[PDB]
């Protein structure tokens, strides 16, 4: 029931790769639209990536070419593969969902060391 | 929402809701109008 639970954050060196595992008990199809948000401490939250039920995908300027979205239709989860991590990715990434009503998860901190 | 506005949609007991730029729909206590003093 916890819904949109996130897992896969923590410490990592610069230029590495990481995987986070926002998963929810609900039907991944009916939810129709899932996003991602990170909030650097003191920095207003910002949208990361988006993907709809149809399949269209959009990323922010600081996102494309580094980490792309993915979601397998076997286990209800959305996959986003961190790659080549840099210092200004240090934030609290959170996955957000919306059926006819809004849904929100606890998010998870991301720390990159250099 | 703590802020008060004019009633857009009436729900009851001094509550009102409207669509604005979290939940797409918000609810708030209705405001009778702008305050004034003479
Ligand atoms: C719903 O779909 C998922 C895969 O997306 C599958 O694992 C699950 O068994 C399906 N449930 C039903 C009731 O069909
Ligand atoms: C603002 O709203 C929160 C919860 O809706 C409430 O706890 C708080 O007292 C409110 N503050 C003011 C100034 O209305």
């Amino acid at each position: 029931q916890v819904q949109l639970q996130e897992s896969g954050g923590g410490l990592v060196q610069a230029g590495g790769s990481l995987r986070l595992s926002c998963a929810a008990s609900e039907s991944i199809f009916r939810m129709e639209l899932m996003e991602w948000y990170h909030q650097a401490p003191g920095k207003q939250r910002e949208l990361v990536a988006t993907i709809n039920r149809c399949g269209s995908t959009n990323y922010s300027d600081s996102v494309k070419g580094r980490f792309i979205i993915s979601s397998d239709n076997a286990k209800n989860s959305v996959y986003l593969q961190m790659n080549s991590l840099k210092d200004e990715d240090t934030a609290v990434y959170s996955c957000h969902a919306r059926t006819w009503t809004s849904y929100w998860g606890r998010g998870t901190q991301v720390t990159v060391s250099s | 929402v703590n802020n008060s506005y004019e009633c857009d949609i009436p729900i009851g007991a001094g509550i009102c809701a409207s669509y604005q730029t979290s939940q797409s729909i918000i609810a708030y206590t209705m405001s009778l109008g702008a305050e004034n003093s003479v």
